């Protein structure tokens, strides 16, 4: 569930908000068994940073052995903030 | 500085004009000068905003013109209440930031 | 303002040159070169907007 | 638009005057416009005393900037000018005005004029 909301405490004023259909992964989840493989490309140039993104639904193998299949990335996410981003980290569990 | 004739006088009608002038030194590129009239026991009043733009509610018989250092209004067709204590306000940078004329008092022939 | 207009700062001198677009929001004591200074303003130090 | 002046009629050679002017009207989302206050003795031409902006900032004549106090609102009813440590010579009138970079004084209130008591 919601363990530990308040990872982020102080805000001031927010601007853009935009709902999107949730991301594709399998129902629950268990250990082993690991199926989907998610990649990002992470680029910056020009003041411009950018997220290319795929998502692969289903792996039935031995751990380890990454495969030597080959897809491409649509372009997900282009962002014109134009800063030093140093800092961008996600959270496992 | 900025300095204008302390008083003049003519013929009612017509045949006037009212000059200002200063040190250019003093005088900061010489924009934003505007021509104002005080009334005894009035209220004064806007006429000529930056030389030569004229505001609304103002009639076309005032008008003003500036040559070299020197800046001047004229208004034709004088009346019986035309008189008038027309002041030129203007920026000045080295002293105090704005300069308020040196007086004048217009007066008629018509008594 | 007539008095002089004091709300718009600019900079003056940074540690390099910048990239295309970017945005240089950090604001520090900016120091010469090899000389130990930090903290407060003095001697080839002052605040650089 | 309307604007309001008051002040005392008589003051003692050792009280503050406090100015208050009332402005009915303006467009108050613009820069550099604000209220200005203006004087003149009778026998003398008119001198400039203070403007105030929209951002706070108050603007006096110069080498009288400890004997002059400005109250603002902020809530765009009235602008109040206390002036401390008065001498007979500054018996006088005085107009609120609007106070634009093109119109050095664009509207003109009545004023009130004032004089000491000794
Ligand atoms: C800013 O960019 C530099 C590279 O020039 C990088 O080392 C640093 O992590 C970035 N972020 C911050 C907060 O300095």
């Amino acid at each position: 569930m919601e363990s530990e909301f308040r990872v982020y405490s102080s805000a001031n004023n927010c601007t853009f908000e935009y709902v999107s259909q949730p991301f594709l992964m399998d129902l629950e989840g268990k250990q082993g068994n690991f199926k989907n493989l998610r990649e990002f490309v992470f680029k910056n140039i020009d003041g411009y940073f950018k997220i290319y993104s795929k998502h692969t639904p289903i792996i039935v193998r031995e751990p380890e052995d990454l495969p030597q299949g080959f897809s491409a990335l649509e372009p997900l996410v282009d962002l014109p903030i134009g800063i030093n981003i140093t800092r961008f980290q996600t959270l496992l569990a | 500085a900025l300095t204008q004739p302390a008083s003049v006088s003519g013929s009612p009608g017509q045949s006037i004009t009212v000059s200002c002038t200063g040190t250019s030194s003093d005088l900061g590129n010489f924009q934003y000068v505007s021509w104002y009239q005080h009334h005894p026991g009035k209220a004064p009043k806007l006429l000529i905003y930056e030389v030569s733009k004229r505001p609304s509610g103002v009639s076309n018989r005032f008008s003003g013109s500036k040559s070299g250092n020197t800046a001047s209004l004229t208004i034709s067709g004088l009346q019986a209440e035309d008189e008038a204590d027309y002041y030129c306000c203007s920026y000045t940078t080295t002293t105090i930031p704005v300069a308020f004329g040196g007086g004048t008092k217009l007066t008629v022939l018509g008594q | 303002k007539v008095s002089g207009n004091y709300n718009y700062l600019y900079r003056l001198f940074r540690k390099s040159n910048l990239k295309p677009f970017e945005r240089d929001i950090s604001t520090e004591i900016y120091q010469a070169g090899n000389k130990p200074c930090n903290g407060v303003a003095g001697f080839n130090c002052y605040f650089p907007l | 638009i309307t604007l309001k002046e008051s002040g005392p009629t008589l003051v003692k050679p050792t009280q503050t005057l406090t100015l208050t002017c009332a402005f009915s009207g303006f467009s108050l989302n613009t820069g550099g416009a604000g209220v200005g206050w203006i004087r003149q003795p009778p026998g003398k031409a008119l001198e400039w005393l203070a403007l105030i902006y929209w951002d706070g900032d108050k603007r006096y004549n110069p080498s009288l900037k400890s004997r002059l106090a400005i109250i603002m609102d902020t809530s765009k009813n009235r602008v109040v000018l206390t002036m401390t440590n008065m001498d007979p010579v500054d018996t006088a009138t005085y107009y609120c005005a609007h106070h634009k970079i093109e119109y050095i004084f664009d509207y003109w209130g009545q004023g009130t004029l004032v004089a000491v008591s000794s």
